[PDB]
């Protein structure tokens, strides 16, 4: 729910309305591990069925995707897990870990 | 009108989206239907092909056939 | 084999079958004049100062783009090569307007050092006095096209290393120029991140960081210390230059890592601005 | 007059649009005997002994280039036909694509069969609408008959052509600049050792060739190779299209075998200079080519012989000069062309070409000293030996060749301040 930090390289801007979109996202990616329902999991996400449908369609056609999770999502420790679950629901694996790559604001994170 | 050229070049870049090449023919056909390449045309070509503005201006000013100003 | 050996300047050098001659030369210690070559960028081939010839073959080969092949003898210094390199430098000086007296890089410019090492004391050419634009619209970076060698190392750094493809070449021929987006000034360009990777890549004094002019010369420093940028988590390796108890220049070590040495606006503007608080 | 026509053995005794007229004269037979009779290997080795050197100007054995392209990694190849003839005076090649596009289509198809190329491109300037039109309709009229589509002759071989319209530059005729121009970039040449046979269009191997060497692979296949090697001297075997122009009586395109003395070219083929004047010089290789004078009258015209005479073979334009013409002005005109068509990537060309133009302008205008001539000679040699693309290596050709044969005519501009051109103060 931001300014699309790359206005000119993105081809799918999905603006989520606030509230409790975390369970909505986690149930949405639940279908991608099993079936790969969507309408019921795409109401608090503020997306008409079609928008979430082709979101999932582009997410499934990618052989090696990656997710960039920002510091805004840390307003609730639930949305971080939601991103990390969207990572496993699309087989975004690397030999060092998942494709989550969090953006920490300092360097002494574990130290602090 | 600067708003006419937007959609008019949208319809010229349509047959070329996601085809890995063919930018100098796009510029050639925008030169054929306008006599020159305005800044609006180049900006919209860059936004549609998602090719940087520096590249499209470099290739537009590389060839003598093209023109960046209205010709006499 | 993947293990070849050449003879540069009589000195036998070791290398790998995949590299170029300039890489085998730099690998041991051997020196070859270079102006458009930058470690971390694909060889370009523009200045033609790295020319080198073999025994028997009278042709001249660019040591930075020609591969190394076991059994070849390499000659870097002779009368012909000195003459040709001095002619190239004199062309570069007579074409553009080089005023070393007030250049910010007037003691750490690659072109000036190459001119002094070749004993250049005259240009021999009619000194085309052309009018080139000086772009000082951006408060931080200055582009004085009177000092451009057209090595394109700024266009390669903002494209392959940074991604913000803000720079490219304008009209071809002698009228070649390094422009921002759609021929605009740097301040009007929206696709710029103000990283200064172009200022670090420029060998001449065309692109220059403005607020540390005349102070951030690497030749008149007091100490060079390498450390890490504390501001963010990426932790880029730096090459702090200290002069009279003040940081005058922060350069990005790591032209081998995927970052490529490009530091953020903070890493190379706030850190030297912090020592004067 | 009397000349051997191989490439243009169709000219006007054919219909330029309808293909069955063309096939009525052994049109596509070669393709058959190369796609249904021979193997994809012998077709290469029998071309390799035909001695067909690259008619684009270099003079490289096309068999070797085809061997380099065939023995490549990965399964994706290309074949390109360079008709971006930018020399104003080298209409040699547009006339071929306008006369018989189907022979060039045959050549590209044979190349695709030998090398193993799926796709193929042709590069024509948008300034030549006639050739573009005729080729766009000829490829269609040749795939309808099952010669340019999928499963040609039903033999596991497909070959599509995409006619690419060039933008209009002269530097874009080199291999690397052409490859960059197809990919939607600037025609800025790149270093050679990664040749355009291991790494070409989109990284895939390519086999860029000229249109007149493409127009020769069809005939050397059908008429054989021992026959094609019986019209050369000892090294360069075949015919060559020449554009004889300038102050000559008979101007146009001629087709002479290789190893012909230049006298026959200007004294008995064109019939002499276009007045009762005498012959002074002849430029052989278009703008970026040397100029030969009366000491070179019995020297056969080859690839190796012209090089020793400072003149390159490329664009094939033979422009003749009267006795009145001055060689300082000739050099300036042919260098002012190569300056405007320079890329601006290498220092030697971007700078030395402008500087040589200025030196020639001041030597012709009477303001020249005696050491500016030495400066000009050394600058020519430096630009020739240091430049990246062949444009910079052959642009200071009309200065070296005009100084090595007309040195007295230059010194006369420094000492006696008068010019034999009788045109300028
Ligand atoms: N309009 C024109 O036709 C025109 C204009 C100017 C000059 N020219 C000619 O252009 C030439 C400039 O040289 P050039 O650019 O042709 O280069 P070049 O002389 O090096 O060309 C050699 C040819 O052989 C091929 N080749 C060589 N070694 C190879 C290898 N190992 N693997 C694969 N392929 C290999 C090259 O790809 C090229 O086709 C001059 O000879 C000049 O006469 C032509
Ligand atoms: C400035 C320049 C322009 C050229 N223009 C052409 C051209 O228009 N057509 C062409 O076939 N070759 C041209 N060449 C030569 C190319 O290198 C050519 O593609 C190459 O020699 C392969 O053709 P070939 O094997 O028939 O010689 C040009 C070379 C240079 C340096
Ligand atoms: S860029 Fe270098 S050569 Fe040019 S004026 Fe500045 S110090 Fe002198
Ligand atoms: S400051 Fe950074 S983004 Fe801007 S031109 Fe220089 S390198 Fe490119
Ligand atoms: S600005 Fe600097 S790096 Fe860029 S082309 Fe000019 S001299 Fe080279
Ligand atoms: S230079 Fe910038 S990106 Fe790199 S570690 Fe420092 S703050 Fe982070
Ligand atoms: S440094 Fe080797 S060619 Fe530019
Ligand atoms: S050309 Fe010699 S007189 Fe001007």
């Amino acid at each position: 729910y931001g300014p699309s930090p790359f206005p000119g390289l993105v081809d799918l801007d999905i603006r989520l309305p606030e509230g409790q979109a975390v369970p909505k996202a986690l149930s949405n990616l639940a279908e991608i591990i099993g079936k790969i329902s969507i309408e019921e999991s795409a109401r608090a996400m503020g997306l008409d069925p079609k928008i979430a449908e082709e979101v999932a369609l582009m997410l499934i056609s990618a052989r090696r995707p990656i997710f960039i999770i920002g510091g805004r999502a840390t307003k609730s420790h639930e949305l971080v897990t939601a991103a990390c679950n969207l990572a496993v629901a699309s087989k975004a694996f690397f030999e060092d870990g998942l494709g989550v790559v969090p953006l920490l604001v300092s360097a002494n994170s574990l130290g602090a | 009108s600067t708003v006419d050229v937007v959609e008019k070049v949208k319809e010229i870049v349509a047959p070329w989206k996601g085809k890995q090449g063919g930018l100098i023919p796009i510029l050639q056909e925008v030169q054929r239907e306008l006599g020159y390449l305005p800044e609006e045309a180049l900006l919209t070509i860059s936004r549609e092909l998602k090719m940087p503005k520096a590249e499209v201006y470099g290739v537009a000013t590389f060839y003598a056939q093209f023109h960046l100003k209205p010709r006499g | 084999m993947k293990e070849i050996t050449l003879t540069i300047d009589g000195k036998v050098c070791k290398g790998v079958q995949g590299d170029t001659i300039l890489d085998v030369a730099n690998k041991n210690d051997v020196y070859i004049p270079t102006l458009c070559y930058q470690k971390g960028l694909t060889p370009i081939g523009a200045c033609r100062m790295c020319v080198v010839q073999l025994e028997g073959n009278p042709k001249m080969l660019p040591s930075c783009t020609t591969p190394a092949q076991d059994g070849m003898v390499v000659v870097t210094k002779n009368e012909k090569l000195k003459d040709y390199r001095r002619q190239i430098l004199e062309l570069l000086f007579a074409g553009r307007n080089h005023f070393c007296m007030y250049c910010s890089q007037s003691g750490d410019c690659e072109l000036q050092r190459l001119a002094i090492e070749h004993e250049m004391d005259s240009v021999r050419f009619p000194y085309l006095y052309e009018d080139f634009e000086v772009d000082a619209t951006d408060p931080n970076l200055m582009m004085d096209h009177n000092r451009c060698v057209l090595c394109q190392r700024c266009i390669r750094t903002c494209s392959e290393i940074v991604g913000a493809h803000t720079l490219d070449l304008e009209r071809r021929g002698w009228q070649a120029k390094v422009i921002a987006d759609l021929g605009k000034r740097l301040r009007e360009s929206d696709t710029c991140v103000n990283c200064g990777a172009c200022a670090q890549s420029c060998p001449t004094g065309t692109i220059t960081i403005r607020e540390f002019a005349y102070r951030g010369r690497r030749s008149e420093c007091d100490a060079v210390v390498e450390s890490v940028c504390p501001l963010c988590a990426v932790g880029c390796k730096i090459k702090t230059y200290v002069r009279t108890g003040s940081i005058v220049r922060v350069e990005g070590t790591g032209v081998e890592e995927p970052d490529g040495g490009q530091l953020c606006h903070m890493g190379r503007w706030w850190l030297p601005e912090s020592t004067e608080r | 007059s009397k000349q051997h026509r191989i490439v243009l053995s169709n000219c006007g005794y054919i219909d330029p649009e309808k293909i069955e007229e063309y096939i009525a004269r052994d049109g596509y037979m070669a393709l058959g005997k190369a796609l249904l009779e021979m193997t994809p290997e012998e077709v290469l080795e029998e071309v390799k002994k035909s001695g067909l050197r690259g008619r684009g100007g270099a003079g490289f054995p096309t068999g070797l280039k085809w061997e380099f392209a065939k023995k490549a990694s990965g399964d994706k190849k290309y074949v390109i036909c360079n008709a971006d003839e930018g020399d104003p005076g080298a209409f040699m090649d547009r006339s071929t694509l306008e006369g018989d596009p189907h022979s060039v289509i045959e050549g590209m198809t044979i190349g695709a069969y030998v090398i193993g190329a799926d796709e193929g491109y042709i590069y024509c300037r948008a300034e030549y609408p006639l050739a573009i039109k005729r080729l766009k309709i000829a490829i269609a009229q040749a795939e309808e008959m099952g010669l340019l589509g999928d499963h040609i002759m039903g033999t596991n071989f497909s070959f599509h052509l995409h006619l690419k319209e060039g933008a209009g530059a002269f530097v874009c005729g080199e291999e690397t600049a052409l490859m960059a121009s197809i990919e939607g970039r600037r025609g800025m040449p790149r270093p050679r050792p990664p040749f355009p046979a291991q790494h070409g269009l989109w990284g895939k191997p390519t086999n860029i060739n000229n249109v007149e060497t493409w127009a020769n692979v069809p005939r050397i296949i059908l008429n054989g190779a021992d026959w094609f090697a019986s019209m050369g001297t000892e090294k360069s075997k075949g015919t060559k299209i020449f554009a004889l122009t300038g102050k000559i009586t008979n101007t146009g395109l001629i087709e002479v075998p290789m190893g012909i003395t230049i006298r026959e070219i200007i004294y008995e083929l064109g019939g002499g200079i276009l007045n009762g004047k005498e012959f002074k010089a002849v430029q052989i290789g278009g703008p970026s080519g040397g100029c030969l004078t009366k000491e070179h009258l019995d020297l056969p015209i080859d690839y190796e012989s012209l090089t020793a005479a400072g003149a390159i073979m490329g664009s094939g334009g033979l422009v003749v000069m009267d006795e009145d013409t001055c060689m300082v002005d000739v050099a300036k005109f042919f260098l002012e062309f190569t300056q405007r068509e320079s890329c601006g990537k290498c220092v030697p060309c971007r700078e030395g070409t402008k500087q040589m133009l200025l030196m020639l302008q001041k030597i012709c205008n009477g303001e020249g000293t005696m050491d500016d001539l030495s400066k000009l000679e050394e600058l020519a040699h430096m630009v020739k030996e240091t430049s990246l693309c062949g444009l910079g290596q052959t642009a200071p050709n009309p200065v070296i060749t005009t100084i090595r044969y007309f040195r007295d005519e230059y010194v006369a501009h420094i000492k006696d301040k008068r010019c034999p051109a009788k045109i300028c103060p």
